[PDB]
RNA sequence: UGCGAAGCUAAGUCUGUUGGAUAAUGGCUGAACGCCUCUUAAGCCAGAAACCAUGCUGAUUAAACAAUACUAUCUUUUUUGUUUGCUAAUGUAAAAGAGAAAUUAUAUAUGUACCGGUACAUAAAUAAUCCUAUCACCUUUUUCGUGAGCUGAGCUGUGAGCUAGGCAAUAGUUCUUUAACAACAAAAAAGAGCACAAACUGUAGACGACUUU
RNA sequence: CCUUCGAUGUCGGCUCUUCCUAUCAUUGGGACGCAGAAGUCUCAAAGUGUCGGAUUGUUCACCCGCUAAUAGGGAACGUGAGCUGGGUUUAGACCGUCGUGAGACAGGUUAGUUUUACCCUACUGAUGAAUUUUAUUAUAUAUAUACAUAUAGUA
RNA sequence: AUUUCACUCAUAUUAAAUAAAAUAACUCCAAGUGGGCCAUUUUUGGUAAGCAGAACUGGCGAUGAGGGAUGCUCCUAACGCUUGGAUAAGGUGCCUAAAUAUUCGCUCAUGAGAUCCCAUAAAAGGUGUUGGUUCAUAUGAACUAGCCCUGAAAAUGGAUGGCGCUAAAGCGGA
RNA sequence: UUGUUUUCACUUUCUCCCCGCACUAAUGUGGGGAAAACUGGCUUUAUUUCUUCAAUUAUUUUUUUUGCUGAGGA
């Protein structure tokens, strides 16, 4: 809302709730970059969402399909269109809000180590009954003709290993910082020690 | 209401728009795929229009009504002035398509190839590719290590030499030919040898294999519906002429559909002919490659009386079934299946 | 409708198990067990000196309380299946053309011929670790067996539907590849 | 009257693929009621000229983009500024700490060491957290780290710190706290070729355009 | 009789495209009072195809054939600045019936001018600039950077 | 029956109640109008009709404003120019101001469903859910009615208003 | 054709015992019995600031922080 830009990991996020929240942020003026859109999940069976997308696919302008609704198959573009359908893109302010949004499949280069945020209002674990049926946007998009799911998965696993390496570096950095803190506490004057102790610092 | 006599439409929507092609050479949308098991070798070729001729044969198809009896067929013989391999390009897959990591040129380059990069060669200083061919090999080694670590599709810039052909054109046609085969570790060594020399067709082209042909068809300018889509001619009693489509759509939708045949440009389209099996391998200098031991006469690939609007042919030959698109002097592209 | 359901599954002597987050990993005689049951809300209580499993379902409504029964009898039943192999009674049948068998590659990739006289190829596989092989007592009988209950049962399932013919009344032409009874080694 | 080249042309010749999940269609287990029971309980499989891919055609259908080759005085630092039609010169859709890297599972997961298991920790209002800001100046005592130059190491500079000392703010009650980023003009210091046209071609063509020399 | 009588060109045929499925054939199935054929009922399925002629202005119709099938329909009863004008439906004329008569007849017959696109859009083709609050799936020797990048011309 | 004299029936809240009841009553001159239509309820003809013909009341005409996405007639409400407050109808996931509010149930739809008018759906099938009722010794039936399903096919591509929504952003409450 | 009156059957527990003897969801359970009653209620005594003095209604009195407005000129 007030940050320069918010990066959202779309993994395990319900499409409609995520789109509504993101669109509200764009309208309020907060720049949003959405990553890993191919792990967005949609309520209802995968066959149900496949039928819905087939019904959307069979729909085009009869006279000239060029101006027909550009269907788009990438999950990032699907999320972008869902967000666009949530805000007044026909107006200037709505167009600005729409252009204030970036969507990516996987995690591209300038999103390796900026904090990916998660909005619990759109989590599957909190917004869907466990015994009910859900889908996966990457799988649905591959079914409707994306043919890039596997490449994103291989890039994601390579990124997993890459990030794990420097997380293992960071944990040792933090646990040496805490132990130097333990010894530096007793080099501070006692009255300054008391305030830190009783304020939990 | 419905039509009383339903009949198939005119033309195919799969070749739309029927517009003039942007270029003269035949581009390739798709190259044959690769497999880890199969060994690293070449993946395509190119040449010119030597001939789409006949040959007499004998079918071996069981139960055929001709079979043992002699038959006449229709195949083609290709013109292959050897292409000079000049460049190497690496591609890596991304969710946005396959992206060029880098291209590397041969340390020595031809003048015909460089002439293509110009529009007025006779007036220029011929400064292209002058100081870009003096790079150290440390950079090459580092970038090819990067290619091995990252790149997954390997292509070779090859250019033809129109000087061998009788064409008026002096610019060289440049394309890139994929290299298909095994993994990166074998592929790196398998792409370290041919980087400068010209291309002999018989290196990989072998009998009993299927290939495809890519070209640009002839040109006819603007043509009517009766020629572009072969619509029925209107009766002679028609008032404002008979060489047109009568109804170009119903009242609703209140627009002209894009499926309605209309006048416009016919020809100069991109065409690919599939399922064209290669059959035989030969040469240019030798004297008995095309003929057989049962023919016992003298002849080579040489033609008679000259070729109408093509000159004479003084280059390689192979054999391959079918006939080709385009016109005389038109560049043809040969892909594997 | 009440709030707890459970099945006090009896662990036999010849099996040793360890539960962890609806992923129970067990060791018997022919091998080890594991299972992906993450669809269903299941909690498990375990003991090993006094044995017996307790698979439970909290807030047990008969809407899904029919699933804990399935999984519980199934659990005791893979225990039994891995301890002692299960044997269904599969019999090939042939009204006119005796069934031609091509058991190529050790119980893997079997081929079927001589069924109505098509004289073509027909090959149907099964999950690895499960045998469906000729019983020497009678030629037309195959002694199906394997590691686990589902392991044997899907193999006993897929095979019947492999060779069906067309336009011939099965009320009169009783052709098929049957399975009749169940026993143990 | 004939062929009638070449072109056009057909009435003549050549060419016109495999992968996925899948609709209908049978089984594994199995409850409900003691047990049977395709699921008006749960999870898994078998499988169509249809679908999406593959291949093919466009892509100023993306006001899209990449790599390469060559070229146009060009690029860094400081100061003052941008308070005949022109020839100095400024714009923000959003600075006021715009601070924050594991991955993952949700009927509990992440590490450590062993061989998916083992045993042990970690975590469970988790951003309800953590990290970062004010000690100005100058003088003295000096300590520990980084850069110029220098031979793992001495000096100088920079950053942080230690001891001691004495040195400044003031505009009358606030009218936004002129504080960010980017750009440009002037003045200094340092380093830094093509295309169109023309003629020709005719693989092109209504004219443009396109293929050439 | 709700809109059009300061006019929306009222039949049919030709031409051409698209759409629906209540599927005629082709694809894959289930049932049969199914031995097999042949056929019937039915399911998923609109991808592909649904013809040549005699008579009639005809739609409709009915025959001769081929076919695999010759399925049913919509799109201002699709389609007249696309055609034709055979019919209907001005004025000439004839016959029959009706009328005293002028004349009447969804009775029959014959002959009877079918206008305009150069505008917008649509469609088909053909040139073509401009595009920074604009784009980034990178750029760095197991290692940093969006607090960055990106000139422009030609090819 | 009329007239005249006496007496006298609250008249100081008023021969019952209430009443911006005299904004009354009357007269003259004169315009326009004299094709109506719609909604609830009632009703005639018709198989029916956004059909034809009537009764009461209110509206549209003649009239905008908020809402029902949209709409001459539906709901709220009728209108001088403004400043604040609070609401009506209706809404509170985004479009869109305001609840991803709280609390209790029901529903999985391989064409779910989603605000009067309103933008269709019926007979016939339902051992899912829950709660019943009746009966025969925790044991079996029959029904019953909520949601969901089949019945349920149409022509440019397509519309709970769109996106979308299933621990609802659906349905019935509070 | 009302009233009135009468009977048993009800509750606490970490109580305890026995049987299945661990069969518990637990530091217990299924069954059969004993316990007092630390549950509970009943009446009092000085006190409601050790501790509750609730909620609703009727009748009164204040209070924190703040938006908008200033007609007139006797």
């Amino acid at each position: 809302m007030y940050k320069k830009e918010y990066v959202i990991d779309c993994k395990g996020h319900l499409l409609g709730r995520l789109a509504s929240l993101i669109a509200k942020e764009l309208l309020n003026g907060q720049r949003i970059v959405a990553v890993r859109c191919e792990d967005i999940n949609i309520s209802g069976s995968l066959y149900r969402n496949k039928l819905k997308y087939q019904e959307f696919l069979r729909l085009r302008t009869n006279t000239n399909p060029k101006k027909g609704p550009l269907h788009l198959r990438e999950p990032s573009k699907i999320l972008w269109r869902c967000v666009r359908g949530m805000l007044p893109h026909k107006t200037y302010k709505g167009q600005l809000a729409l252009k204030k949004l970036k969507v990516c499949v996987g995690m591209p280069y300038p999103y390796d180590k900026k904090k990916k945020y998660v909005l619990p209002s759109a989590l599957r674990a909190f917004r869907l009954k466990k015994h009910r049926r859900y889908c996966r946007l990457g799988t649905l998009s591959s079914r409707v003709g994306w043919n890039y799911d596997t490449l994103v998965k291989k890039n994601e696993v390579l990124r997993k290993q890459v990030s794990k390496a420097y997380y293992k570096k960071k944990v040792n950095n933090l646990n040496e910082k805490k132990e130097i803190k333990t010894e530096a506490l007793n080099l501070i004057n006692p009255e300054q020690r008391q305030v830190l102790e009783n304020f939990g610092y | 209401s419905h039509r009383k006599f339903e009949r198939p439409r005119h033309g195919s929507l799969g070749f739309l728009p029927r517009k003039r092609c942007k270029r003269l050479r035949g581009k390739i949308r798709s190259f044959p795929k690769d497999d880890k098991e199969k060994p690293p070798h070449f993946t395509a070729f190119m040449g010119y229009k030597a001939g789409m001729t006949h040959i007499v044969r004998e079918v071996d198809k069981p139960g055929s009504k001709l079979h043992k009896k002699e038959i006449v067929e229709a195949c083609t013989i290709i013109e292959c002035a050897p292409m000079v391999v000049v460049g190497i390009v690496g591609y890596r897959e991304t969710p946005k398509g396959l992206r060029i990591l880098s291209t590397v040129w041969a340390n020595h380059v031809s003048d015909e190839f460089r002439r293509r990069y110009y529009k007025n060669w006779y007036k220029s200083e011929k400064k292209a590719f002058t100081k870009s061919l003096n790079v150290p090999e440390a950079t090459k080694n580092c970038l090819l290590k990067r290619i091995e670590k990252y790149c997954t599709v390997l292509r070779a810039i090859c250019h033809t030499q129109p000087s061998k052909t009788p064409l008026r054109m002096k610019k060289a046609h440049i394309m890139e030919v994929q290299i298909n085969g095994g993994s990166m570790k074998e592929k790196l060594e398998f792409v370290k040898e041919m980087l400068e020399k010209n291309l002999p067709v018989s290196t990989v082209f072998n009998p009993n294999e299927m290939i495809d042909v890519i070209s640009v068809t002839k040109g006819h300018g603007t043509k009517g519906v009766v020629s572009r889509y072969g619509v029925k001619r209107l009766p002679r009693k028609t008032h404002r002429g008979l060489r047109k489509v009568a109804c170009i759509g119903a009242w609703h939708p209140a627009r002209v559909q894009f499926q309605i045949p209309r006048h416009g440009q016919k020809g100069y389209f991109h065409r690919t002919e599939r399922n064209k099996k290669i059959y035989r391998i030969g040469l240019k200098t030798d004297k008995n490659s095309a003929s057989t031991d049962a023919d016992i006469t003298e002849k080579k690939i040489t033609p008679m009386g000259g070729f109408p609007h093509y000159g004479v042919v003084n280059e390689d030959f192979l054999l391959l079934k079918g006939c080709v698109a385009g016109t005389k002097k038109r560049p043809i592209t040969l892909r594997k299946n | 409708k009440t709030i707890v359901s459970t099945q006090k599954v009896l662990i036999p002597e010849g099996v040793k198990v360890a539960i962890n987050a609806r992923k129970v990993t067990v060791s018997g005689k022919y091998g080890t067990l594991r299972r992906s049951f993450r669809h269903l809300p299941i909690d498990i209580r375990l003991n090993k000196l006094k044995k017996y499993i307790k698979v439970v379902m909290w807030f047990g409504v008969p809407d899904s309380l029919a699933c804990i029964r399935t999984v519980c009898t199934h659990l005791k039943n893979m225990f039994t299946g891995v301890t002692k192999k299960f044997l269904y009674k599969m019999r090939l049948v042939h009204a006119h053309f005796p069934i031609n068998s091509n058991i190529v590659d050790n119980n893997t990739r079997i081929e079927i011929r001589n069924y109505l006289g098509e004289k073509s190829v027909r090959f149907v596989k099964a999950l690895p670790g499960v045998v469906i092989e000729k019983s020497p007592n009678v030629k037309d009988e195959i002694y199906v067996s394997g590691a686990d209950i589902e392991n044997v049962s899907l193999t006993a399932a897929l095979i019947h539907q492999s060779v069906l013919c067309r336009n011939k009344d099965i009320r009169k032409f009783l052709d098929g590849i049957y399975v009749s009874e169940v026993t143990t080694v």
